[PDB]
């Protein structure tokens, strides 16, 4: 069985649920932001969202451009298991849900 | 210059991360944060945490060098008011 799977965290307020999404593209590869947005629309049927990743310090970081996406993939701490999972995981939030960000000094 | 890669992490209503050169002047740091957050320059009000403080202090031309002294693991963290 040869499906590649992107695991995504889908947030309702500060708790997420997990959904694994079939992706044709190579496990090694770097998507464009616009393609991740179209993937999230097909799977969750909304466009009022932001995409994010969690950095090495534990802070959630909003993706705003293709270059941010490339940083996410580059930092990716995933070990290849036999599960065919992308090594980075996508965090999806309501665009006005600011409670998920560690912005407090 | 340095062989390492530095970032600016900025906490606005949301958090962003961008590549930076270490030691940039305030004018350029403000400008890059303003562009990243799609904010008018004049509405881009940044602060940093000084050595061993719980309190933030305003970022400015004058305090920029001190701010760069607070880099941790190749990252300078700033806060953007609002």
């Amino acid at each position: 069985h040869m499906t590649n799977w992107l695991r995504v965290y889908y947030y309702e307020d500060t708790i997420s649920t997990i959904k694994d999404i079939a992706v044709e593209e190579d496990l090694s590869s770097t998507p464009l932001l616009k393609d991740l947005l179209e993937l999230t629309r097909r799977e969750f049927q909304r466009e009022d969202i932001a995409l994010n990743y969690r950095d090495a310090e534990g802070d959630l970081v909003r993706l705003l451009s293709d270059e941010d996406v490339a940083l996410m993939v580059r930092q990716a701490r995933g070990l290849p298991s036999q599960k065919r999972l992308f090594p980075w995981k996508l965090h999806i939030t309501q665009k006005d849900n600011y409670r998920v960000y560690n912005t407090m000094p | 210059g340095s062989h390492m890669a530095y970032t600016l992490k900025v906490h606005y209503k949301y958090t962003v991360v961008m590549k930076t050169q270490p030691g940039l002047p305030y004018s350029q740091v403000r400008d890059m944060v303003s562009k990243k957050l799609e904010l008018r320059l004049e509405h881009t009000k940044l602060s940093y945490r000084p050595r061993d403080s719980n309190e933030l202090v305003p970022l400015s031309e004058d305090s920029m060098k001190d701010a760069w002294g607070q880099v941790k693991n190749y990252c300078l963290t700033l806060w953007c008011e609002n």
